[PDB]
């Protein structure tokens, strides 16, 4: 064997065993989800509290790219942020040569290449993040995630880290129960319940909620964080459905 | 053609005295017969008791000084906050100044 | 174990031992303390020396006017990301007339370190860093892993046995946060902080490396006999 | 064994890695299906979308590369996506050299000599896919020419692809014996499509619903997929017949 | 086989600590700094009694205020001696002035970890950087392939380097003359060489604010251990 | 990374020994045995192609003597290929010389350059080494008549008489044995044949299986003329010294 | 470009490579270097396994750098060409820049510089050579032998000996010469030079080549017939 | 610079070269010899811009110098003169060409013949009995034309080069300062001292 | 990034084998039986059309290729490698030779060419050797008709007639016995035909059989006339129809 060694190789299977590695790097990582809803997309993440000695609000994990895509990640945050790094430049350079800023689906493709690009060689490493990101854009809105092979799909619905599981059941709850739609102002008090219930796979350390969203209606196509009352307002919420 | 250079006119002033020195500049800055400003100044202190002025194309002299304002905060870092005596600044000043020996600084500097 | 032999593979269990093994040179690295108030932050480092006739190992550096670290782990390599700091900081000043946020900063850490675990040759920073500095936002502290992982706090320790002072503050917390105005009482709290990770050795006068930075005060290093009024 | 690992030649002078690429085309357990009519080129893939919270939408393995040529991809979809850029980057920049549309044939040779250098180059594996490129040529007509890891590439009169791609193969080989033509002698492509379908039924033994298929379909100066819609209506006429 | 700049498990990089075991096998060097000037000794170590002891240079001089002792495989040194001129005398062009000897060490390490896949692999020798500058007077630094430098009082470097250590921990203190640090690395140097201690198979030196930094001629060294044997028979 | 693949080329053995260069050499020693003797008045050069088949093309073929300007000849042993491109850089080198100077390439320079070339090889950029070894035949007005060998270590000796290839154990032996001083040029094209009939794998040496060439003052006062034997004129030589 | 660190080193501290290019040098033929009170003598074995040989147009084991500096070596044949090259360019370059011959110090200092690059260089293997560098400098009649191996460190020698058997050769020079009285005449220096090579040689025939430098650019390599004198005169006082 | 000539007769070739170096209005140096020994049995002479020339001339020198050591022999004259033309012929197509004319007088050994050179900055060579460059030619060729023999010795040769340098002190309007006279023939190079 | 590999992949074992270019002949050896057969006023080079799958349309896929108007090259193993091979081979014709001289190489040069390309795929850093072995027929004026082998190795052999790939030791001993000197093409044709009919086990037709010439030079093939110099490619791949006749004949 020794397939698993080096990355870029195909197994016997036709698998590239460093991919699944990095898939398992993804897996330990911390709850992060993303609601496409009416108008727009809702984004939240597990922030595991290490120590008391964390300031509360200033260690911020979702990050926005151009101002209207937000992207929020799970595994190793380095490797998030290099990849939102790129994504800015790609964004960057496609509203410098075309005008418009970068549709959704267009900037999610940039990604899954550049992603794609480091199962290609064996002298750079898969990334051990799995990307939820997505937004407002001329055709509305969609949501997107994004794997450590380069893989990705448009969602109603995303969930991945160590909470995926509990995550996902929630989410595929919310699809069946709303056919017609989820609103903006919803999917934020949602995405606070089903971060709270996937700390149920997490749960020796308490942890802090993070939320952000785009919508065409309540951002008026912006990315913006859910900060002050409209955050407390959905933690309140979420704590009431635990209980 | 394109000019890269201006005369930004004004005047300074350097004198020694046996335990202090001056350095002098008016604050008037023009170009060709209009005035720009009444109080544009550029004499400048630079740290470690060093005054510094470079008087003529006013883009190429605050350019020159800020260089300078930086060379002296790397001399700290790199050689433990040592102060950059006068002697030493000037010779730093030449390599600035000749490094640019092909398309110069068009001022007269003084420190 | 066959995984460990660079930094571009991963372990089966989604692990990088390279850059464990450089957060293992830090845990080998002197303990140093970091907290802040309101008002200031406060470096506090333990100096270590190679025997009786070497001097002390500095362990903190200054980036600019409002801002630095303190390093634990190998110290060229903090000389190296401190120089980095210094540049961007300076680029900060020179083109936009502005001091660099202590948040920009660490972010310009991470990205840094980053690099160096993803590409085939190079190898991880073995270095930690403590990072405080006072901006437009108030006073800040960092601390940076290089993994990348970059975390602002109130107060914390890195270093060998820094858990001793890290629990320290972790009780100390509502006492020292509203140190404001007021620089000796802060420093004391990081010295009585940094004194809970030592054994054997005690705090003497060539041994003890303290800086601060705050809202009138440029970011400054007290060495020798500066630290004598602290023992 | 690292002559297992990267692309050199094995003692029986084999490459492992190109045939381990084979094998990942499959992955998906996805089977596609080309045939030529008289004015057009159909193909047909099947459309799994296991979890419920992905958009269908965005779930494709169809890939329109000019607005002549479509590619249908057997494999991960992070190759496929690979691929199909790559293959829309040479298809415009054939066009802008050149002073007209890349034919069909042409692009599957290009592609498939980039496929080649992965093989006999060692710092780039393989792709783990198998692109199956179609159009109605100016020149040639109708067009399927398919490429594989190895870097082989060949026209086709019909092919299928997949894990039952045997199964397809031989039920439109047994049909092309019948009818004694190289095509589906047909009018409208409609009925081609109707066609498609019908003989990948009886050769999976499967039924489709309208979301269990995705069709392609090219036509002279243009190359189009069908909606859930388009694919509705047409398994209708299949039913009622 | 494995990376160039590879970390060990314990948190160590394998081609520096394999470096330093290379330096332990070189021939010993000891320098003691004083008031009145810092003092560099080295052993000599002719491999064989036809080579011209003479020839061999382990003591280097780097500008007028900064002398420099070498140990472990010294042919590696000749690079670090031709930065460390170079670096000395081009600051005094840009600044008109002395290097100070920490700037000069710092810059001297600053090669040490430019090493990958810059050159191949660490240095294999260790420097012991002695000088003089106005601000913090008397230095002596000991240069590792590390890129790591300390600053010492007195420190002993290469195969009889920890025997060596211990006894300068013991001898040396904050008065010593520098003809008292001159005998005392003559001392140390005869107790852990494995051939007797003389002229030419041992050399010295030192570096002066008022005369800069000298290396002793063997007729001068003859002297000092001549000095040295009589004193220690005195009592 | 790529290090797990690296053969590393250009390296020593515990003993001091290049691995690449020594087994460069164990593949030369199943190659066709070249032989080239140096007389008075001019040079041979006799070689045995690879087990011929009785299809292959004779007269229109090169595989063993190559002609690298009009004054200088080289017999190969090893791969035909990379001599080729050793050969083509040797032809150019001759010709920046004449270029530069107006005088033809003294023979040694010649040698020295494309041996410099094989030792670049050995030493640095992690490549194989070419799997050649030359004898060159030359003149020119300083030395005269020269043979020298080259190898893929880089190294070039003279000689007076030099075989390569395989059997050249038993080869050099022979020749050790018949040669002299006072030699001249017919008597050298006997022995160079007598040796190969000797040392040779096959069961008897015939025409086909044979390439020779000499390097004569035999043009028109003071200048030389290089002959590559035609099939037919080998026929007749191998005939006239009574081996067939 | 091939950047591959060939030459490291090993837990116990040392570059394998590095002393593997010894071995070669080990391997080589053996070459000595005496120095008299007024001359340079270097003497070479040449192997007899080597019969039918060229003599004329065989490169020569001593190679001249400059008009006043000699290089002979031991160990790989191929290599040596490259650091002669390399030192012959330099020696004509410091002639145009400093306006005079370089120093045999100087000289063995480059040659020793390269080798000593070539240790700490990727891509690229150590020199499996030593080199005996001799001559006088401009101007003086000092005579001047110096000794390179392929770690890049260099020394100056009474007298010296590198290649096969040079322990030998050696222990036979470090009784038999005297510091105090070096050979005073070229014929003493050159008897001595002889004698130490017939320590390990075989036979005094073509075996033995000498080279003997003398002041101001006065270089003469000495034929068979009068090597063999002094192969004869040794061999007779030997019978006693 | 300014004058140099080349006079190649039976047994040698000899070339003559002013001494001035002038700069503006003053005359700097009254006694520059103008000229390089390339090797035993070849020297060339040199004129034209200033640094220049000495330039030129001392990295050729060097490059013969190298062959040389190298090859334990020396080069021809004429193997010489085409590698400083070839020089020459790279130059006046750089960024910045060397503005140098040079005569390069050798004596070959193996032909025992000597052999004069002319080659211009453009790496025009010519092989002459007599050769000169710069205004000089404008007198000394008509003047050699006539007064030239090939069968000369030496030391007509000499007296041959005497009449030249009369008579461009005669007509130029310039001070040179004299001659360097040197003579190239089977015994190496020689510096004729009173002339 | 970036091609790391800069080191060679195909070095010498202990025992002095080049194993990658071995095994490259051992892929060659497993490939499908092609050959040549030089005549006095032609040379004729055939192969088997393995067909993939029966939907395949084996006309698409050529085997036997253009190089030149009078040159032409078939293979034995790896297609892909055939093809890339192809291109660089017909590039170079123009690069390195009709670009500079005005005419298209003769054939020798043209194989020396494509050769070098292979022996450098056998040296080179990061690269496997080329797994086919070539058969390339070519006519020039001052050479005339001529047939060249090219190996993995980067080594070539002028031929009379070989074969090579699959039952290529059977088909030489075949070739021995009927090919002599005073061949036409015609004849040669005809005894190809024989040859590969007993390496090939299927269907024996046109369809199935690829085959191509180098004869006289063929004015209608041109394209254009009134240059009297130009008088046409000497390269004519025979039709499906053209040698079915042949083997009604056989
Ligand atoms: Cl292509
Ligand atoms: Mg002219």
């Amino acid at each position: 064997t020794g397939y698993d060694l080096s990355n870029s190789v195909f197994s016997p299977d036709g698998r590239n065993f460093q991919v699944e590695y990095a898939v398992k790097a993804v897996e330990n990582g911390t709850t992060s989800i993303g609601i496409k809803c009416n108008d727009g997309v809702v984004f939240a993440v597990e922030k595991l509290i290490t120590s008391k000695l964390l300031v509360p609000q200033k260690n911020v994990k979702i990050q926005v790219v151009d101002r209207h895509i937000g992207c929020v990640y799970s595994g190793l945050i380095p490797d998030g942020r290099h990849l939102v790094n790129r994504g800015r430049e790609e964004a960057a350079s496609f509203k410098k040569l075309y005008k418009t800023p970068i549709p959704i689906p267009a900037f999610a493709d940039r990604l899954g290449q550049y992603v794609q690009a480091h199962t290609l060689y064996n002298s750079v490493r898969p990334f051990g993040v799995s990307t939820i990101f997505g937004g407002v854009d001329k055709n509305g809105a969609h949501l997107y995630m994004l794997e450590p092979s380069g893989s990705y799909w448009g969602y109603k619905g995303a969930a991945t880290g160590k909470g995926r599981q509990s995550a996902k059941a929630e989410l595929e709850k919310l699809v069946d129960h709303h056919p017609e739609g989820l609103s903006a102002r919803e999917a934020v008090k949602q995405a606070a319940k089903i971060i709270y219930l996937a700390h149920e796979d997490n749960k020796e350390k308490d942890f802090e909620l993070e939320i952000s969203w785009c919508s065409l209606s309540e951002t008026n196509g912006l990315h913006k964080f859910v900060k002050g009352d409209l955050l407390q307002e959905a933690i309140d919420f979420a704590q009431k459905e635990i209980n | 053609q394109f000019n890269p250079y201006g005369d930004n006119g004004g005047t300074i002033l350097g004198i020694a005295g046996e335990d202090f020195a001056v350095l002098a500049g008016d604050t008037r800055n023009i170009t060709d017969y209009s005035i720009n400003s009444r109080y544009e100044p550029k004499v400048f202190d630079c740290g470690d008791n060093i005054v510094m002025s470079a008087n003529g194309f006013a883009a190429d002299g605050d350019a020159l000084v800020k260089r300078f304002k930086n060379s002296v905060k790397w001399y700290h870092f790199d050689h433990n906050d040592k102060k950059l005596s006068i002697n030493s600044a000037a010779r730093n000043i030449q390599h600035l100044l000749y490094g640019k020996r092909f398309f110069p600084y068009y001022v007269h500097t003084i420190i | 174990n066959n995984y460990d032999g660079d930094t571009v593979t991963f372990s089966p269990t989604g692990r990088l031992f390279q850059v464990e093994y450089a957060l293992e040179a830090i845990k080998q690295g002197s303990v140093t303390v970091g907290l802040r108030s309101n008002t200031h932050a406060v470096l506090v480092a333990l100096k270590r020396n190679a025997d009786e006739l070497s001097s002390y190992q500095k362990k903190i550096i200054k980036c600019d006017e409002h801002m630095g670290l303190s390093l634990a782990g190998l110290a060229p390599d903090a000389r190296v990301l401190s120089n980095y700091l210094r540049q961007q900081c300076n680029y900060s000043s020179l083109v936009f007339n502005r001091k660099l946020a202590v948040e920009r900063a660490g972010h310009l850490l991470c990205d840094k370190a980053q690099k160096n675990t993803q590409s085939y040759g190079g190898r991880p920073y073995g270095v930690g860093l403590l990072i405080i500095g006072y901006d437009k936002s108030g006073a800040h502290l960092l601390e940076f892993q290089p993994s990348g992982n970059v975390t602002e706090l109130y107060g914390t320790a890195i270093g060998a046995r820094s858990q001793g002072a890290k629990t320290y503050l972790e009780r100390t917390l509502d006492t020292f946060i509203k140190i404001d105005g007021n620089p000796d009482e802060l420093i004391k709290a990081g010295v009585e902080a940094i004194s809970q990770s030592l054994r054997d050795e005690s705090l003497t006068v060539d041994n003890l490396s303290i800086a601060i930075v705050g809202k009138d005060t440029p970011f400054t290093i007290y060495d020798g006999e500066a630290v004598a009024k602290y023992i | 064994g690292y002559d297992r690992h990267i692309t050199i030649f094995s003692p029986e002078g084999r490459l492992y890695q190109v045939e381990y690429a084979f094998k990942a085309t499959n992955q998906t357990n996805i089977n596609s299906l080309a045939v030529r009519g008289k004015d057009c080129t159909v193909v047909i893939s099947q459309k799994k979308v296991p979890d419920k919270l992905l958009d269908p939408t965005t779930v494709s393995y169809i890939f329109c590369i000019s607005r002549t040529i479509g590619m249908v991809v057997n494999g991960p979809i992070p190759d496929a996506r690979n691929a199909a850029l790559r293959a829309k980057a040479e298809a415009a920049e054939f066009r802008y050299k050149y002073g007209y549309d890349m034919p069909c044939d042409v692009l599957a040779k290009r592609m498939a000599n980039l496929s080649q250098i992965y093989t006999q180059r060692a710092y780039m594996r393989p792709l783990g896919v198998i692109l199956t490129f179609v159009s109605v040529d100016e020149e040639l007509g109708p067009s399927i020419y398919k490429t594989d890891p190895a870097g082989y590439y060949v026209g086709y009169k019909a092919t299928a692809t997949g894990p039952k791609q045997q199964e397809i193969t031989t039920n439109l080989e047994n049909h092309f014996k019948k009818s004694k033509i190289d095509h589906i002698n047909e009018e409208s492509w409609e009925k081609v499509v109707e066609f498609a379908i019908t003989h990948m039924i009886d050769a999976l033994g499967t039924e489709f619903s309208k979301n269990d298929l995705e069709v392609g379909v090219a036509t002279k100066d243009k190359f189009f997929t069908l909606s859930a819609e388009n694919i509705e209506e047409r398994l209708v006429a299949i039913a009622e017949q | 086989d494995r990376g160039v700049s590879t970390f060990s498990p314990e948190g160590r990089l394998f081609q520096v600590e394999y470096s330093l075991e290379a330096i332990k096998l070189g021939s010993t060097a000891i320098g003691i700094a004083t008031k009145e000037g810092v003092v560099l000794g080295v052993e000599k170590r002719a491999t064989s009694p036809l080579l011209e002891s003479d020839s061999i240079e382990k003591i280097v001089e780097i500008d007028r205020h900064i002398g420099c002792a070498m140990s472990g495989l010294t042919a590696d040194a000749r690079s670090m001696i031709e930065h460390a001129r170079t670096a000395a005398v081009t600051h005094n062009l840009y600044y008109d002035e002395d290097i100070n000897v920490e700037s000069l060490t710092q810059s001297v390490c600053d090669l040490a970890l430019r090493f990958g896949e810059l050159m191949s692999r660490p240095f294999g020798v260790a420097l012991l950087i002695a000088g003089h500058d106005a601000d913090d007077g008397y230095q002596l630094f000991h240069a590792e392939p590390s890129g790591t430098f300390y600053r010492y009082n007195a420190k002993a470097i290469g195969s009889g380097s920890e025997g060596a250590q211990a006894e300068l921990l013991n001898e040396w203190h904050s008065s010593l003359t520098l003809k008292e640090a001159e005998l005392l690395v003559l001392k140390i140097l005869k107790q852990v060489m494995e051939e007797k201690l003389d002229e030419n198979n041992a050399q010295l030196s030192c570096i002066t604010k008022q005369d800069g930094f000298k290396i002793y001629d063997n007729e001068k060294t003859a002297e000092l251990i001549k000095e040295l044997k009589e004193k220690e028979a005195a009592e | 990374g790529s290090r797990r693949y690296d053969s590393r080329t250009t390296i020593f053995s515990p003993e001091g020994r290049l691995y690449q260069v020594e087994y460069a050499l164990e593949s030369i020693s199943h190659a066709g045995t070249a032989i080239g003797i140096m007389a008075s008045d001019g040079i041979v050069l006799a070689a045995e192609r690879k087990v011929t088949s009785t299809l292959l093309e004779q007269d229109t073929s090169t595989e063993k003597l190559y002609k690298l300007n009009d004054k200088i000849a080289v017999a190969v042993a090893g791969l035909t290929a990379d001599a080729e491109i050793l050969i083509n850089t040797a032809r150019i080198h001759a010709q920046n010389y004449l270029k530069t100077y107006n005088e033809d390439i003294p023979v040694e320079i010649l040698v020295r350059r494309l041996s410099d070339i094989k030792q670049g090889y050995t030493q640095h950029g992690g490549l194989r080494p070419f799997g050649v070894s030359f004898i060159y035949a030359g003149y020119d007005d300083r030395y005269g008549y020269q043979l020298y060998t080259s190898n893929p270590s880089g190294n070039y000796t003279g000689w007076k008489a030099i075989s390569v290839g395989a059997n050249t154990s038993a080869a050099q032996t022979l020749l050790q044995m018949d040669y002299k001083d006072d030699m001249k040029v017919d008597d050298a094209i006997e022995l160079a044949l007598k040796t190969l009939s000797k040392t040779t794998d096959s069961s008897a040496l015939t025409y086909d299986r044979l390439e020779f060439a000499t390097i004569r003052k035999g043009a028109n006062d003071g200048e030389v003329y290089q002959k590559i034997f035609k099939p037919q004129e080998i026929k007749d030589i191998l005939v006239k010294t009574g081996i067939t | 470009g091939y950047d591959r660190a060939l030459s490291i080193f090993s837990p116990d501290g040392h570059i394998f490579q590095v002393e593997y290019a010894l071995e070669a040098v080990k391997r080589g033929t053996c070459a000595v270097g005496v120095k008299g009170k007024n001359c340079v003598v270097l003497g070479c074995e040449r192997r007899s396994t080597l019969k039918l040989q060229d003599t004329r147009i065989t490169p020569s084991k001593v190679s001249k750098i400059d008009s006043h500096v000699v290089l002979s070596f031991s160990g790989l044949n191929a290599d040596s060409r490259i650091l002669i090259e390399k030192a012959r360019v330099e020696a004509q370059s410091h002639r145009l820049t400093l306006e005079d011959p370089v120093t045999v110090e100087y000289l063995t200092r480059y040659v020793a510089g390269v080798q000593q690059r070539y240790t700490q260089s990727g891509g690229v293997r150590p020199f499996g050579v030593s080199t005996l560098i001799a001559g006088f400098d401009p101007r003086d009649d000092e005579p001047k032998l110096y000794q390179t191996e392929p770690s890049g460190i260099y020394s100056s020698w009474s007298a010296q000996t590198i290649g096969r058997n040079s322990k030998t050769v050696r222990e036979f020079l470090e009784k038999n010469y005297d510091r105090k009285e070096p050979p005073a005449t070229v014929e003493e220096c050159v008897k001595l030079t002889v004698r130490s090579l017939l320590e390990v040689v075989q036979t005094g025939a073509k075996n033995i080549e000498i080279t003997v430098v003398k002041p101001d650019s006065d270089i003469v390599a000495l034929s068979s017939e009068e090597i063999n004198q002094y192969v004869t005169q040794i061999e007779q006082e030997k019978q006693e | 610079m300014d004058i140099i000539l080349g006079i190649r007769v039976q047994d040698s070739v000899i070339l003559a070269s002013s001494k001035a170096v002038t700069r503006g209005i003053s005359v700097l140096k009254d006694s520059d010899d103008k000229t390089r020994q390339l090797s035993p049995h070849t020297l060339m002479s040199f004129a034209g811009e200033a640094g220049d020339t000495v330039q030129f001339a001392e990295y050729i020198q060097a490059n013969i110098q190298l062959y040389s050591i190298r090859e334990d022999y020396e080069l021809s004259p004429q193997a010489v003169s085409s590698f400083v033309r070839q020089e020459l012929a790279k130059s006046i197509r750089s960024r910045r060409p060397y503005q140098v004319n040079v005569l390069i007088g050798g004596y070959d050994k193996k032909k025992n013949k000597p052999e004069l050179y002319q080659i211009d900055y453009l790496g025009t060579k010519v092989e002459l009995p007599y050769g000169a460059h710069g205004y000089s030619g404008f007198y000394t060729f008509s003047l050699l034309d006539h007064h030239y023999r090939p069968d000369m010795t030496t030391e007509e040769g000499l007296d041959l080069l005497k009449l030249c340098v009369q008579e461009l002190e005669k007509r130029m309007p310039m001070d040179f300062k004299g001659v360097i006279v040197k003579i190239v023939d089977k015994d190496g190079i020689r510096q004729v001292d009173d002339f | 990034m970036t091609d790391r590999y800069s080191f060679s992949l195909t070095t010498f074992s202990p025992s002095g084998k080049l194993g990658q270019i071995d095994y490259a002949l051992t892929a060659v050896k497993q490939g499908v039986t092609s050959l040549g057969i030089k005549a006095t006023n032609g040379v004729v080079i055939a192969t088997e059309k393995k067909s993939s799958s029966p939907l395949a349309m084996s006309e698409t896929l050529s085997k036997v290729s253009l190089l030149t108007p009078d040159i032409g090259a078939v293979y034995s193993g790896m297609g892909p490698d055939y093809r890339v091979l192809v291109d660089k081979s017909r590039k170079v014709a123009h690069t390195s030779y009709k670009r500079i001289y005005g005419e298209y190489p003769p054939t020798k040069l043209l194989v020396s060419e494509v050769a070098k390309i292979m022996q450098e795929a056998t040296q080179s850093g990061g690269v496997r050797p080329f797994g086919v072995s070539l058969l390339i027929a070519g006519h020039d004026e001052f050479n005339g008709f001529s047939l060249y082998q090219v190996d993995p190795s980067g080594s070539y052999f002028p031929w009379k007639a070989t074969a090579i790939g699959k039952g290529s030791v059977a088909a030489k001993t075949f070739l021995e016995k009927r090919w002599n000197d005073e061949l036409e093409l015609e004849d040669a044709i005809h005894i190809a035909l024989l040859t590969l009919k007993e390496s090939v086990e299927g269907e024996f037709n046109g369809d199935t059989i690829e085959l191509a010439i180098i004869g006289d030079e063929n004015p209608d093939l041109l394209g254009y006339t009134g240059i009297p110099t130009d008088k046409g490619p000497r390269f004519r791949k025979l039709t499906s129809q053209e040698i079915n006749d042949r083997l009604e004949a056989l």
